[PDB]
């Protein structure tokens, strides 16, 4: 039931004035207008909503809650230790820097919007067309393009350059199609506004659907000329198209903007948010239960303290009768003040600075810049690079992602003998041959390169014709159009696959020339000779195949049919020696990814074809059932053919996307190819690709349906397939809907269907996510979103979306991370992406490089971030002990606020910048190493607790190893540094130096500015505080046992990190250790190598290599006169 | 957009060290740090060993000792004498502590209780101490002229030393009060008003603090030690960091002859019992040292410096064993 050929958009009044601005711009339209202005928007704080709308995104974030808590909390006056008039601006500085960054960013879109908007259609506005920007057309305005031009809007074809007002148009933005499509027009409106002074005039009134995301069918009606005239989809050039092959064509703009039928099948923009950031919220938390945990513990303890020693200390008299439990409560506060650095204010800047130092790095990769196209990459958003370092599953596109539209002629088997390996004179001689020349052939150009000059001579010499009527076969058979304006003989192929065959044979020789409604002029080797077409046999996807019926200027009837291998096949007269070896041949070019084409004729003698060709008149007269009865006298003359060869054209992939496949394997990224195209065209970028190899047993949606319903039926996990096996799934659109189930009581049965829904999508997973790879063609754009969520939502993975154009939007909007393949005049997918580089291989090192990089250095931020100010925070937990819990600092005043952001700020900030595990030469080359970000391993919740235990082990050290120096003599003498301000400068100075050596054992990478950074903030600590001096360092540090505890405290807290470290790398190396080790003893690297060989036999045709993308209807246009001048 | 600038910042190649934590580079520190670290253990353990000091507690706080009667000094004036013998004679100069214990002079509503601008001898400040001495901010018309919980604490009791030789007379030990503060406190942070000459005119309508008995005209007959450039007043104003602590009193200079200083012998403490800390289970304390060229008396740093280079020490021959092990 499910159709192989058709994308679902099923499964997924407006009115209309010309040249009259005025009227649907009235007030009944207007809602607070129902019609939308040409403009495109993309970015989100136009002129006012940045406030609301960055700061409601930017306390996403727990801290900035914990931030606004404490300052509510340090304006009660009874507490508050601080003004109020200065503990507001840190938070409004940070603030302000990261909505400056987010600003920065949004700016960089909204020019990238005005690029779109830009565009410079002419439209009708005056007496005549005047040139107009996008954003300068409403819905009813009659607008002019020319060749190449993309589409401003849904268009209604009025008229064209074209005869018949006939327009092709080039859908490949729309969705995968490779082929053109032509949009005819109405007879009416053909015949009346081709001169651009009546299209001024021009006053239609269009009464059609409502705005939909329907792309295949539209339903509406044209009053005009008093008379209404229905509307189909074959008048509507939608918003993606690219004219081609037209010199102007005229429409009437239905729709606009948001309201074009692709604009709405973009999905809606969601705030992305990165794995870590939900990590980070989490762990704010739990340090502010600790935090109030803390606080309530020593909040008690004071209270117990002041019931004894407290009431009866006569010093400790305030003339304020509070009872213990009062003031236990009331330094409660005291300690939520003390104790909340132990999250400080620059965790956010820290990290939106380390990330907007990330992101530059792929802006200034010039090992990600495409020079042929002058594009270099874009992290267009700033916010999502750790987790470049976390993707699960890449969802690719397919029609200008992994291949670059580009189709050629490689190889072509007749006879039996296999023409196009590399090759001279009558025999093989060597593998460095040069281009063959086709200075002979008048009418070749050097776009074809072949490298064979066996086949020229067999051309030349003549003494086997059958070689040439296998070139003039793909000469004749074709439905491509020529252009001669100037002499170019410029060839306008419907079909790539066409296009393709009918120059290479033009090269070869035998060149088509000039076409008419009955009549076709090849020049064979430059003998000029016009042929009869008698009858051309349409294509269509279920037929597989084009034939022609022609006359020989001698006066004899042939007939030439190309199509799929298997349809001929069952053609085919009973001699056919030529049958085994071709066969063989069409495996072979099977073998190597290539598109074949089997080539057959027949001989027709004039009284068998005189009643076949009234049987086909009554075929074509009889319009009830036109297309069924044609597929009747078709089926009846192709009966014995005689087999000629076959054809191999190469859809070229992008460089490097066999090889990124590959790599990207190595680390344990899944690739999913989801495309719009054709079947039989994405099964072979499959095997192209090599995601699709002879191991792997392809399943189809029939078989996958099976499989489903199997499970449903079971259970009314087990795998479905053995473990050792190797299999892939092309699974189209439409049968993507028929296995997913996407095709009071009332109430009450909506959970079983949800519920057997909710089913049915997560076993789908489970199966496909058991698959090495996984295809789906014919799918619409919410149908390549849906695959995304699905993923997302039932296996918990981080998604990645790949593509260009339109159809690829929602996928990308819908990954957690969404790349837009740019360098094309195609900008859609670059838009609402958030990285845009020109190329697929350029996915190794954002990922393997930058991404892997921007986890390992985030987590290594992470992870000493919340080291050295537990370190630093809870030496004043410690202290409460040995001051009555009184909540009294143990560092002086200014060290608190200048330690967060002077004294420790730099040095993890630069190595959030700059370090490095390995080269990333030595990334790539090592994939493997992706995986630990895969697993989430270098920062767990238990990572995070690690480090809390490692700043609550420091904290103790910092404090107890002074205390214990000071509790005895200590420098006694007049200048003694006894009390508690030099107290304060061991503890300070011995913890600078501990957190800025721990950080120096952490980095990975010294460069100068991380050496600078170390020792910078350890040398500012020392100068700084001598500026404020009062006077306690003067005295405190200059003395031998204020050093020798600082040197003591320091060790103590460091060379237990350092045997910790040694032992974990001794004893468990990790994946990156091992690599350092023998760095230099790395030598062998082998290129990636294609498969060469994968040659077999014992079974006729394992796999049917058949590929032509092409669509009916182009044959009727040349049976009549429609597409003839 | 066009190329991308090659600079090794951008293109993240810049000149850079990559360290290992190889055998080579980790095992012999956890040994030169075991090897430095124990020397310096054993000469802080000896060199604080060798330095003589006697504590001796007159709290009075239990019976049988001569200084109970002053836990309740029915009068004002109370005097305890309390006996002592020095084994051995103390050379060089000699620095007389006294040693408050239980008393947290670290106390958060207790440190802050000072205003530093009037102890800098600022003249505003002089007639409108801040809110920080708040409870002794005023006493009955006018203000404190050192406010704050912390000089109105201040330590007074005062102790004198006596020989008693062969012919058993008491002799005086001479005890300088100068120079016992930290010289940064004495000449820069704390400064009497300006003003005048005479510093009864200086603090001219302020009352002296609640607790002490005369104002701060007359804490010292020399012109130099009176007013809030006392040295007692700034040795009790530099709050100390632990419960446990003790303060400088008084320097006894090493004698002009051959002598030690403080010939061993048999000595009588003379203390006049004036500041009250049995309320509060504190202990009051009067700790003789001499000086010694590594700072003080600190056996704890001896042991640590020991531990730490023995550990470390420990530490590499497993670190090394391990490592050959997994060689
Ligand atoms: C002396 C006894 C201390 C042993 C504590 C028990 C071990 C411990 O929890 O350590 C406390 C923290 C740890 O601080 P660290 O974060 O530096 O410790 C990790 C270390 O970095 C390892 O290397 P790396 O992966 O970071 O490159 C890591 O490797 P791996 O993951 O492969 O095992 C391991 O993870 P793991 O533990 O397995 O999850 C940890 O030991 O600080 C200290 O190392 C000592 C600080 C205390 C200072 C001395 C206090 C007296
Ligand atoms: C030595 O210092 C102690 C404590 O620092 C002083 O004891 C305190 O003396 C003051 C008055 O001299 C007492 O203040 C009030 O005294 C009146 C009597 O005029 C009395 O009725 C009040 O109830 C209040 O006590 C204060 O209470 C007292 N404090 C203690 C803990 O006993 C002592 O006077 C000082 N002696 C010298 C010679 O400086
Ligand atoms: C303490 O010494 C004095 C003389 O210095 C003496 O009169 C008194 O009896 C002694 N008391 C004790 C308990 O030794
Ligand atoms: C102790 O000092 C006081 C005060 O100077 C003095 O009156 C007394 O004679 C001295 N001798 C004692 C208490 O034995
Ligand atoms: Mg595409």
């Amino acid at each position: 039931q499910p159709n192989d050929e058709v994308v679902p958009y099923s499964d997924d009044t407006w009115q209309v004035k010309a040249n009259d601005r005025k009227y649907h711009e009235q007030p009944h339209f207007m809602n607070t207008s129902k019609y939308a202005n040409n403009a495109i928007k993309t970015y989100k704080y136009n002129a006012f909503t940045f406030i609301p709308m960055n700061l409601f995104e930017q306390f996403k974030r727990a801290a900035n809650l914990y931030f606004l808590a404490l300052l509510i909390l340090q304006a009660v006056p009874q507490i508050s230790t601080l003004a109020w008039y200065t503990t507001l601006v840190p938070l409004l500085v940070v603030l302000g820097v990261t909505a400056i960054k987010d600003l920065v960013d949004d700016v960089a879109r909204h020019k990238m919007d005005k690029e779109i908007n830009n565009r410079t259609c002419e439209v009708i506005k005056d007496g005549r067309f005047k040139v107009a920007k996008w954003k300068e057309i409403q819905v009813g305005d009659v607008i002019r393009l020319k060749k190449n031009d993309f589409v401003p809007a849904d268009i209604l074809l009025l008229s064209s350059s074209e005869p018949n007002s006939l327009c092709y148009v080039e859908t490949a933005e729309l969705d995968g199609e490779t082929n053109l499509k032509f949009k005819m027009s109405l007879e009416i409106t053909d015949q009346y506004l081709q001169r651009e002074d009546t299209l001024a005039t021009f006053d239609g009134f269009i009464e059609c659907e409502e705005p939909n995301n329907r792309l295949d069918k539209f339903t509406g009606t044209l009053f005009w000329r008093n008379t209404s005239f229905p509307l189909d989809a074959d008048k509507i050039l939608l918003r993606g198209c690219v004219i081609r092959n037209t010199d102007f064509c005229h429409g009437l703009v239905i729709f606009a903007g948001a309201d074009t039928k692709i604009m709405k099948n973009s999905g809606k923009t969601r705030f992305k948010r990165t794995k870590i950031d939900y990590l980070m919220n989490y762990m704010v938390y739990t340090i502010f239960v600790v935090l109030i945990l803390l606080s309530a513990g020593l909040a008690i303890g004071h209270a117990y303290w002041e019931a004894q020693v407290g009431n009866s200390s006569w010093y400790l008299y305030d003339g304020e009768d509070d009872t213990p439990s009062y003031r236990g409560f009331l330094i409660f506060w005291g300690y939520i003040i003390v104790l909340n650095t132990m999250v400080p204010i620059s965790l956010y800047v820290s990290v939106e600075v380390i990330r907007l130092g990330q992101s530059h790095f792929i802006n200034w990769d010039l090992q990600m810049y495409y020079a042929e196209k002058d594009t270099p990459a874009k992290a267009r958003t700033t916010t999502l690079n750790e987790q470049l370092g976390q993707i699960h599953y890449i969802f690719s596109d397919k029609t200008g992602t992994l291949t670059q539209n580009i189709m050629t002629f490689k190889k072509c088997c007749i006879n039996g003998q296999i023409y196009g390996d590399h090759r001279d004179a009558s025999q093989h001689n060597h593998n460095k041959i040069e281009q063959v020349d086709f200075s002979w052939n008048t009418y070749a150009d050097g776009k074809l390169a072949f490298y064979d000059h066996y086949l020229i001579e067999q051309i030349q010499s003549g003494k086997e014709p059958e070689v040439r009527q296998f070139f003039f076969l793909l000469a004749v058979c074709h439905t491509v159009m020529v252009d001669r304006t100037d002499g170019q003989l410029n060839y306008q192929a419907a079909s790539p696959d066409e296009g393709a065959l009918v120059n290479a044979a033009r090269n070869f020789g035998f060149a088509f020339l000039a076409r008419t409604q009955n009549t076709i002029t090849i020049s064979e080797l430059g003998t000029e000779r016009t042929y009869n077409v008698l009858a051309i046999l349409d294509f269509n996807s279920d037929r597989k195949r084009m034939s022609i019926i022609v006359r020989t200027p001698e006066g004899n009837i042939k007939l030439y049919c190309k199509g799929a291998d298997t349809v001929i096949y069952e053609r085919l007269h009973r001699m056919n020696p030529t049958k085994q070896e071709t066969q063989d041949a069409l495996d072979i070019f099977a073998n190597e990814t290539l598109r074949t084409l089997c080539l057959c004729y027949k001989e027709i003698e004039e009284k068998e074809f005189t009643e076949w060709n009234k049987k086909f008149m009554a075929a074509s007269v009889a319009s009830t059932n036109r297309d069924e009865a044609l597929d009747k006298v078709y089926e009846e003359i192709e009966k014995d053919l005689i087999l000629l060869g076959a054809t191999a054209i190469e859809d070229k992939l992008q460089d490097g996307v066999p090889e990124t496949i590959s790599k990207l394997a190595k680390a344990d990224i899944k690739i999913w190819v989801l495309t719009g195209d054709k079947k039989e065209t994405a099964e072979n970028i499959g095997f192209a690709c090599e995601l699709l190899t002879e191991d792997t047993t392809i399943c189809y949606g029939e078989d996958i349906n099976s499989l489903l319903h199997a499970r449903m039926e079971n259970q009314r996990q087990e795998s479905f397939f053995p473990p050792g096996g190797n299999r892939a799934l092309i699974i189209t659109g439409s049968w993507l809907n028929e296995i997913l189930l996407e095709k009071r009581m009332r109430t009450q049965s909506k959970r079983r269907l949800e519920a057997k829904k909710e089913q049915r999508q997560k076993n789908f997973v489970d199966l496909a996510c058991e698959c090495s790879a996984v295809i789906c063609c014919r799918v619409t754009p919410k149908q390549k979103a849906m695959v995304v969520d699905l993923v997302k939502r039932y296996k918990k993975a981080i998604t990645l979306a790949i593509g260009d154009g339109a159809n690829d939007v929602n996928m990308i909007k819908t990954a957690h991370i969404g790349v837009g393949i740019s360098g094309q005049e195609g900008m859609q997918a670059v838009m609402s992406s958030d990285y845009s580089f020109a190329q697929f291989r350029y996915l190794q090192r954002l990922l393997l490089v930058h991404g892997r990089w921007s986890y390992i250095r985030m987590c290594k931020f992470l992870r000493y971030f919340f080291y050295k100010n537990f370190a630093f925070t809870l030496v004043h937990f410690w202290y409460s002990f040995f001051n009555g819990y009184s909540a009294q600092t143990a560092y002086e005043d200014w060290f608190i606020t200048l330690y967060n952001v002077l004294y420790t700020s730099l040095p993890v900030l630069l190595m959030g910048l700059l370090d490095q595990d390995v080269s990333d030469k030595l990334s790539l080359r090592f994939p493997g190493l992706y995986i630990v970000g895969q697993r989430d391993l270098l920062f767990n919740y238990k990572r995070f607790f690690v480090s809390l235990l490692h700043g609550v082990l420091t904290s103790m050290i910092l404090f107890f190893i002074p205390l214990g120096a000071y509790l005895q003599t200590v420098g006694q003498d007049g200048e003694a540094p006894s009390d508690y301000q030099s107290f304060a400068v061991t503890i300070a100075s011995a913890l600078v130096i501990t957190v800025n050596f721990q950080i120096g054992l952490d980095t990975s990478y010294w460069t100068f500015v991380n050496a600078f950074s170390i020792f910078g903030s350890i040398a500012l600590y020392f100068g700084i505080m001598f500026d404020f001096h009062t006077g306690t360092a003067s005295n405190a540090l200059r003395q031998p046992y204020i050093w020798l505890t600082i040197i003591l405290t320091v060790a103590v807290c460091l060379l237990p990190v350092v045997a910790i470290r040694f032992l974990s790398m001794t004893i468990w190396p990790s994946e990156s250790d091992k690599i350092q080790k023998h760095r230099k003893r790395l030598k062998a690297e082998e290129q990636w190598q294609r498969r060469q060989q994968v040659f077999r036999r014992g079974v006729s045709t394992r796999r049917s290599a058949y590929a032509f993308s092409h669509q009916r209807g182009y044959a009727d246009l040349i049976s009549s006169g429609r597409s003839i001048r | 957009t066009r190329r991308p600038d090659n600079t090794a910042f951008k293109q993240q190649r810049l000149p850079a060290w990559q360290p290992i934590l190889t055998a080579g580079t980790v095992l012999p520190i956890f040994f030169i740090i075991g090897l430095i670290f124990i020397p310096i253990g054993i000469g802080i353990f000896v060199t604080s060993n060798n330095i003589r000091e006697i504590e001796i507690d007159y709290t009075g706080t239990e019976p049988s000792s001569p200084c109970n009667k002053c836990l309740s000094p029915d009068v004002t004036p109370c005097f305890c004498t309390i006996n002592f013998t020095l084994e051995k004679s103390f050379e060089g100069n000699v620095f007389m502590y006294y040693g408050l214990s239980n008393f947290y002079q670290n106390h958060r509503r207790y440190v802050k209780s000072r205003d530093d601008s009037q102890l800098n001898g600022d003249s505003s400040a002089l007639l409108n101490p801040s809110k920080e001495c708040e409870p002794y901010r005023r006493n009955e018309d006018k203000p404190i002229a050192p406010c704050g919980a912390i000089a109105n604490s201040m330590f007074n009791d005062t102790l004198e030393l006596f020989l008693i030789g062969n012919d058993s007379y008491p002799i005086p030990i001479a005890l300088k009060k100068k120079g016992i503060a930290w010289w940064t406190d004495k000449n820069v942070k704390f400064r009497n008003p300006p003003g005048g000459d005479n510093l009864e005119e200086r603090f001219k309508g302020t009352t002296k603090p609640v607790n002490w008995l005369k104002p701060v005209y007359m804490l010292d007959s020399d012109p130099d030690n009176n007013g809030f450039i006392n040295e007692d007043f700034i040795v009790w104003m530099r709050t100390a960091a632990l419960p446990t602590f003790r303060k400088l009193y008084r320097l006894i200079e090493r004698k002009s002859d051959l002598h030690p200083t403080l010939p061993a012998g048999r000595y009588s403490l003379n203390v006049t019992y004036n500041y009250p800390v049995h309320y509060f289970d504190g202990r009051k304390r009067m700790i003789l040292s001499t000086i010694s060229w590594m700072g003080g008396k600190n056996p704890f740093l001896g042991i640590a410096y020991i531990a730490v280079g023995s550990i470390s020490f420990l530490l590499g021959v497993v670190l090394l064993v391990i490592n050959h092990k997994y060689r």
